[PDB]
């Protein structure tokens, strides 16, 4: 044990879990991770053919312009303008607090940031796709494949310097035809290398590898060029908001050389890297119940062919009926790639050995499982639930141990309404989650080594980043027509007086109390949340959903004296090692 | 059929309450088919050393010298429950009763008395009582699945029907006398024995002396079965809208007209608690309202969002 | 071609592990399961008109004791285990946590009791002529399993509580020099103390010959211990010797015994596949019996390391036509593709062929089998395809060719977790589940094993009367379906009695006349168990005079047994006399032959009487009736069938279908007598238990 305020005003002991996963991802990543994969896959300059506004309208998400909004923040006396800003348009950072908001034409329901090698202080990316229509919606068993538009976003680079003034640039998409996207994952390593390399004209160099779950029921593998790279070889007089036609690297598709019948598998719906080097498999949730791998660098003519345009088609190595109905997440385990987890609609929370595929290490059953965590330092998985089937009031977020230490499920946070994302930042130790009652929670998970009931109250470890409330002055219109968007957001940069100041006062009457909306487009809802994978911007966070805003926030409070030294440490021997 | 198989058949039609010595007799005399061998005193003493050299035969010494056997041509039943060895039956004197079986026979089962001897020490004290995998092997038969497990009471109704062989029970006499319980909790528990197929339903018609003719339903074990002469569409589950929304968009669709639980079941494709705990909290959120109405047995409950 | 048979066998609990449905020599089907192993054996049953299979049901069940592999002593495992848990990396704290090989049972973990995978031995390993079974369950428990009495299973031996035994008295090297003991706090010493005793999956050879059988174990670290069995197998008595051998092949996936004939040579080895899939043979040389011979060098058949893994493995003995000599074929399932292998030796040793034939599913195999006797083999997956996939031969190896058969059209829309083909090919097994209806998926999961027929009835008669083995118990499978087209149409068809007339008439093998004994039977059930009276008591007067020919028959062998051994003065086995007396009792006796044996018997025999006694009275049974003896008192006695010696004991063996009856072998019967005992009835030729 360890007493006494730490400066940020938490505990030491509720922050001392958060210092230690610093060492501990650190220590994974100088074993684990590599700094160069996949060395044939850099892209080609004459692969990326750039759409005209005329050729690209079609694949354009339908909204032209946001929702009507207003931001206020805790201990600024209030804003309260209109903000409405156009597709692609993204407001100026906040001086101080440096959140930054841009609206992407569309719901947002997929995001993960690009990785960057840690001390490269790269640019930092978020690449995400939003749905062509804010209140058209699409049925699990069938394969949509309607056009759409995977975005890449720019959030410039984070460091200290740069915040102010800083904004969102979209510097480019990729016009898809192969449906709309559930889920976006890139290579978690090796994929990046320096925007400055020095590479031959039809090359360009990569800024990573990016795999896309299609409701098309295929896998879509692009490697992204550096946008300096593009806008190089693109004519200067061209569309900034340029929209490329992008061949892919390869497709990835359940079969078999001649199989003749298409798979009954529908829709794709989850995927996992493997998440240790060299990252040579990808695995996929499907709607039918399936898990399918790929294994990328595979040679064999059985698995493996070429199309006549030379990209790659991929058929699975492996599969395995994982689960009686649709896969809603796959998470695949850090400390040890055999194991892998799984949750479907059939709300069985499934813990996989990939030797020993017949028979789950462990199988709890739980409430309709939307998504999950994997914290490296942890044993167990942190569960994100539709309320539909919960024991009232119980609903919300669980951490659920894989099963040898045997503990309860800790009830990290209670919620009223349905989340619909989670993620974790294992340089942190915490978690983060969007809801349909539009709060972003973030919590800080205890020791789970230790048993969790040593936890008297979880409430004093946990905050609340904003809410998203409407104010008045079924759809998207007669929403926008009689209402706009409220954001207001915690003070980030210290937890003091937490327990007192409104916005926890505020959700303790989200949890509990809340009597959740059904009558109306729910266009609060933050469908998407992710932690900063990068050591550089590790304390960043990017979330969105039906409003179609992004918006981004720094949870200061949390960045620390370790992140400030193991950032300086690894900047020092990157600079060493790239020159 | 052998006679030794069938000898052990008769001591394993019986329940856990098994067979005196003159009940057996009286069982292989009034057997059908005709049991192969003569009783004599030296084939009694011979099926007694068949019975005690047997494994899985079991003796007990019962508190009392039971009843003889009433001709069943036309046992108080004592439920053990849940019990943690999973041996199931009635017995009356199942706690109370003792085992004797080494005091019968040795640990290689060579018999330590022959049935005169065994007969005069204990006389109708002695019970034959058949292992619980033999006693439910004569039920199941040979086709039947011993990976099986009923409930209790349904176990109990096997057992008395079993021993009951050809003759058979009224479902009239065992909820009204054996069971003593309502028509609708024996026909609840006897519904699984139909569907696994273990039972037959027969028509049946009882005469009284009175001379007036009553119906009822006679039911025999498959061993001893002999007919006797006398739109709302169905949702896709989408993916962007939660279990609520979207059940909620179904009710309020419906409207006015409503829905039922067992339709919202139906066209959601969920088990019936999942569609219970759907409506239930939609009363509970206070968006959707029950209605009841009578149809067909009960008062159906329909419901109907607070729009309407 | 494909009809469903009536009766789909329902199954309580999840259907479980590798490869779950299984189809044995002994016409046995078993169901490897969540809780038990179902166990299905079909009877060709001729006492009941009911058209279905007659499938008699039992169940192995789950051991209640979670398995622990021996690693160490008791408190030094138990300060590793706190060791590893405790440890603070990462890596070493969840690879211990996570992998249930090292916690077979926790707090919170479900036990993962049910069963991993079973396999059949051949007939004739039991105790009895029948087969055993050895099981896996999910917790490394391996048993091997028998079914003595008809109600129980029984575990004969546990093999894992042995075998860990041994490593410990050996202290987890099998060459001490090799490598000295490493310390077991070292975790990848740890986990090698399980993996090296970490079973994955098992297989019978062929029977050795005093018969033997080897059992070959694979375990994860890739050693593979080859067990020998002295048979008849009644305990861990008859284990003869343990001996384990190292593949060198990473991450194994599967067994099978290769095992194969040449000229004079018996060749065999064993053909090992990995998960990341490669294909080699290994030269098992380590076996006592001296008939046998092991391939010269390790041969590998498939080299690419693709990482589809080699799900299963199956091969068939095939005369090749245009190379005129016997080769073997080997199938594997390799993901969804099919691995096929033709073995030939010649002057240039193996000559080796293979490819992978292609297309025959959109998703992994999830199980395979092949007819053992045309190489037919069958392929399934968890979508409900089904496809028939059928060797070619060519001028040089095979070609293969394929088609689908449309399930759905027997059983709607369906999952197939399973196939296995009957031992003669007569019938699919599967393993079915509901479907998705139209992209629904079902909301109620139920395991059901369905039968369908792959032979029409015309094929099962040629193949029963220009049968090769010439036993009606190894063809039952297509014995079923004369007997459901009899129990159909209520009358023999045609063909079939003038064909049998013809084998009786030319060949007269006490085979066409069980075939004659066992159809008389079935039609005589058909009419219903008047003029159809007068026809049933026609009929029972020819099955009763195809009674008498087999017992004359039978008692010609008895009869020429006895005369050909030494004469036992004390008669002390056999009626000797009360069958002279039977052989001389009617004048249709033309047979010369029995007739001077009955002459030379009753020169050989003893003048004096040496009766049988009645027990019960210590008084005469004379040998008065076919299937019965009484004494005076009128009490009865049954017959042996195999000696017409009395049943008098307590206990005797009853033939599978309770057509006849066989006594103990005692130990004062003599040897011939107690070869004689050990075999099937004269009427079914099936076992008498
Ligand atoms: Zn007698
Ligand atoms: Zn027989």
């Amino acid at each position: 044990h360890c007493r006494g305020m730490a400066p940020n005003g938490l505990p030491n002991h509720i922050m001392a879990p958060v210092w230690k996963c610093l060492h501990l991802t650190k220590d994974f990543r100088e074993q684990k991770h590599s700094y160069w994969e996949f060395a044939e896959w850099i892209p080609l300059a004459w692969k990326w053919h750039l759409l005209s506004e005329l050729e690209a309208a079609p694949y354009l998400p339908q909204e032209e312009k946001s929702p009507l909004f207003s931001v206020q923040r805790e201990g600024l006396p209030e804003d309260g303008t209109l903000y409405r800003i156009n597709r692609f348009s993204s407001i100026t950072a906040h001086p101080e607090r440096w959140d930054v908001s841009f609206f992407t034409g569309g719901p947002l329901w997929a995001l993960d940031w690009c990785p960057v090698p840690e001390g490269a202080g790269a640019s930092q990316y978020v690449a995400l796709f939003s749905s062509p229509d804010m209140n058209e919606t699409h049925p699990l068993s069938q394969l949509h494949s309607g056009p759409g538009l995977l975005q890449l976003w720019g959030l410039g680079t984070l460091q200290q310097e740069s915040c102010p003034g800083n904004r969102a640039h979209f510097v480019y998409g990729i016009a898809c035809d192969n449906g709309c996207i559930w889920d976006l994952k890139f290579c978690p390593s090796g994929a990046w290398e320096l925007p400055g390399t020095p590479r031959k004209a039809p090359l360009l160099p990569r800024l990573g590898l990016l795999a896309l779950a299609c409701s098309d029921g295929k896998v879509l593998l692009f490697s992204l060029p550096h946008p300096e790279a593009l806008l190089a070889q693109q004519p200067p007089d061209a569309v900034k908001p340029a929209i490329y036609k992008v061949q892919c690297v390869a497709t990835l598709q359940v079969g078999s050389m001649q199989a003749t019948d298409p798979s009954e598998c529908g829709q794709c719906l989850s995927l996992a890297w493997m998440p240790t080097r060299p990252h040579q498999h990808l695995a996929a949730g499907y709607y039918n119940g399936m898990v399918v791998f790929w294994n990328l660098p595979t040679n064999s003519p059985l698995q493996r062919i070429r199309l006549s345009d030379g990209s790659l088609k991929l058929y699975p190595f492996q599969c395995f009926l994982a689960h009686d109905q649709a896969v809603r997440t796959l998470q695949w385990c850090k400390a040890n790639s055999h194991f892998l987890v799984s949750a479907g609609s059939d709300r069985k929370i499934k813990f996989w050995d990939l030797r020993r595929p017949y028979e789950p290490i462990n199988s709890i059953k739980r409430f309709l499982s939307t998504e999950l965590a994997w914290l490296l330092p942890y044993n167990g998985v942190t569960v994100a639930q539709d309320n539909c089937y919960a024991s009232y009031g119980l609903c919300g977020i669980h951490y659920i141990d894989a099963g040898y230490l045997g503990f309860k499920a800790y009830f990290t946070a209670p919620r009223k309404g349905t989340v619909w994302s989670l993620s974790g930042s294992d340089w942190l130790g915490t978690i983060a989650a969007g809801d349909i009652s539009g709060e972003l929670i973030a919590a800080i998970l205890p020791d789970m080594a230790l048993n969790p009931i040593n936890v008297k109250r979880p409430v004093e470890r946990r905050f609340p980043i904003y809410k998203a409330d409407l104010i008045p002055y079924r759809t998207y219109t007669e929403t926008v027509n009689h209402h706009y968007l409220l954001f207001q957001d915690t003070d980030l940069g210290s937890f003091h007086d937490l327990l007192r100041r409104e916005p926890m006062l505020r959700m303790q009457e989200g949890e509990g109390h809340s009597q959740l909306c059904l009558d109306r487009l729910q266009l609060e809802a933050i469908h998407k949340v992710r932690f900063s994978p990068n050591l550089d911007s590790y304390g960043w966070l990017v979330s969105g959903g039906q409003s179609g805003l992004v918006r981004i926030h720094f949870v200061r409070g949390l960045a620390s004296p370790l992140g400030h030294r193991m950032q300086l440490e690894s900047r020092a021997h990157f600079n060493a090692m790239f020159q | 059929m052998d006679a030794l198989e069938s000898l052990l058949d008769e001591v394993a039609l019986e329940g856990l309450d098994g067979l005196c010595l003159p009940a057996l007799w009286s069982r292989l005399e009034t057997r059908v088919p005709p049991f192969p061998l003569p009783l004599e005193p030296c084939t009694q003493e011979f099926l007694w050393r068949a019975l005690a050299t047997h494994p899985g035969i079991s003796f007990y010494e019962e508190p009392r010298e039971r009843p003889d056997l009433q001709l069943q041509d036309r046992y108080p039943i004592h439920m053990i429950l849940e019990n943690k060895d999973g041996i199931q039956g009635s017995c009356r004197y199942f706690k109370e009763r003792k085992n004797i079986t080494n005091d019968i026979r040795t640990k290689s089962l060579q018999p330590r008395c022959t049935m005169v001897e065994a007969f005069d020490r204990w006389g109708k004290k002695l019970i034959i009582v058949a292992s619980q995998a033999m006693r439910y092997r004569a039920l199941i038969g040979q086709e039947g699945d011993p990976d099986l497990k009923l409930p209790d009471f349904s176990y109990c109704i096997l057992e008395r029907l079993g021993r009951s062989r050809w003759q058979g029970e009224l479902q009239r006499d065992l909820h009204t006398t054996a069971f003593k319980v309502d028509a609708g909790k024996l026909h609840y528990h006897r519904k699984i024995l139909n569907k696994n197929g273990l039972i037959t339903m027969q028509s049946h018609v009882i005469r009284l002396p009175t001379g007036a003719q009553q119906h009822s339903i006679l039911l025999l074990l498959n061993r001893f079965h002999v007919d006797r002469r006398s739109t709302v569409p169905p949702v896709d589950i989408v993916f962007e809208r939660d279990m609520l929304t979207q059940t909620y968009d179904l009710i309020e669709r419906r409207g006015t007209k409503g829905i039922s639980q067992a339709e919202i079941r139906v066209a959601m494709n969920v088990g019936k608690l999942e569609a219970r705990m759907l409506c239930r909290l939609l009363q509970r959120f206070k968006v959707v309202k029950g209605f009841m109405e009578d149809e067909g047995r009960q008062r159906t409950t329909k419901y109907i969002s607070c729009v309407f | 071609m494909v009809t469903r048979r009536e009766p789909a066998v329902k199954l309580q609990y999840a259907v479980s592990g590798l490869e779950p449905l299984a189809w044995s020599e002994d016409h046995r089907v078993s169901v490897s399961t969540a809780r038990s192993i179902a166990v299905l054996e079909l009877i060709c049953d001729v006492h009941n008109p009911g058209q279905d299979l007659v499938i008699h049901r039992t169940s192995v069940p789950a051991p209640l004791n979670s398995c622990l592999l021996k690693v160490g002593s008791k408190t030094e495992v138990a300060e590793c285990k706190e060791k590893f848990a405790a440890s603070k990396d990462p890596t070493v704290s969840q690879t211990f946590m996570l992998d249930r090989v090292f916690n077979p049972e926790g707090k919170a973990l479900p036990p993962m009791r049910g069963f991993k995978y079973t396999s059949w031995s051949p007939m004739g390993c039991d105790a009895n002529g029948r087969c055993l079974l050895a099981a896996l369950t999910m917790d490394n428990r391996l048993t091997i399993q028998a079914n003595l009495n008809r109600l129980q299973w029984v575990q004969l031996v546990d093999l894992t509580e042995i075998y860990g035994e041994r490593l410990y008295e050996t202290s987890y090297r099998l060459s001490k020099n090799e490598a000295p003991e490493g310390n077991l706090g070292d975790f990848a010493e740890f986990q090698r103390r399980h993996s090296m005793q970490t079973p994955v999956r098992m297989e019978w050879s062929g029977i050795c010959t005093v018969g033997s059988v080897l059992l070959a174990v694979l375990f994860e670290n890739g050693n593979i211990a080859v067990w020998q069995f002295q048979l008849p197998f009644v305990g861990k008595e008859s284990i003869s010797s343990c001996n384990t051998i190292e593949s060198g092949i990473t991450s194994p996936s599967v067994l099978f015994w290769w095992e194969y004939e040449h000229n004079n040579r018996k060749m065999s080895g064993l053909i090992v596949g990995s998960a990341f899939g490669p294909i080699k043979i290994l030269p098992v040389n380590l076996k006592a019996v001296k008939g046998y011979f092991t391939l010269r060098q390790p041969v590998i058949l498939w080299k690419e390391m693709d990482q589809l893994p080699v799900h299963s493995i199956k091969c068939v003995p095939l005369y090749h036509p245009y190379q005129k000599c016997s080769c073997s074929l080997v199938v594997a399932a390799r993901g969804s593709y099919v691995f096929w292998c033709l073995l030939l030796i010649s002057k240039a040793g193996l000559n080796v062929h293979n490819s992978h034939v292609t297309g025959l599913h959109s998703l992994p195999i999830v199980s395979m089998t092949a007819d053992k006797q045309n190489g037919t083999v069958y392929t399934c997956s968890s979508d409900g395809k089904v496809r028939q996939l059928i060797p070619i031969f060519t001028d040089v190896a095979l070609k293969f060719e394929h088609q689908l058969i449309k399930l759905s059209d027997v059983f709607g829309s369906v999952r197939t977790h399973g196939i296995a083909v009957s031992p003669c090919g007569a019938y699919l097994a599967i393993i079915t589940t509901e479907g998705m209806i139209n992209g629904l998926h079902p909301v109620n999961k139920n395991y059901q094993v369905q039968f369908v027929t792959l032979k029409t009835f015309e094929e099962a008669a040629a193949q029963l009367l220009e049968s090769s083995v010439q036993n009606l118990f190894k063809q039952v499978d297509l014995i079923d379906l004369v007997r459901w087209k009899i129990l159909k149409d209520k009358h023999i068809p045609q063909f079939l009695q003038e064909a049998l007339e013809k084998k009786i008439e030319s060949s007269g093998v006490t085979y066409f006349w069980r075939f004659k004994l066992f159809l008389l039977r079935i039609l005589y059930q058909s009419m219903q168990k008047e003029p159809m009276e007068e026809k049933l008591l026609e009929i029972q007067g020819k099955i009763e005079a195809v009674e008498m020919h087999l017992t004359r028959e039978h008692m010609k062998r008895v009869l020429g047994e006895v005369y050909l051994h030494t004469w036992i003065t004390e008669n002390t086995s056999i009626p000797t006399r009360g069958l002279c007396n039977f052989l001389m009792s009617d004048e249709e006796y033309d047979d010369r032959t029995a007739r001077v044996l009955i002459g030379h018997i009753s020169k050989k025999m003893n003048k004096q009487t040496f009766p049988e006694h009645c027990s019960l009275c210590k008084e005469i049974l004379p040998f008065t009736d076919r299937k019965q003896a009484v004494c005076s008192n009128g009490h009865i006695w049954l017959r042996c069938f195999l000696t017409y010696q009395s049943c008098q004991s307590l206990i005797y063996r009853r033939c599978l279908l309770h057509d006849s009856i066989a006594r103990h072998p005692a130990p004062e019967d003599p040897d011939w007598i107690k070869r004689l005992l050990q075999s099937p009835c004269p009427f079914c030729d099936s076992p008498v238990f």
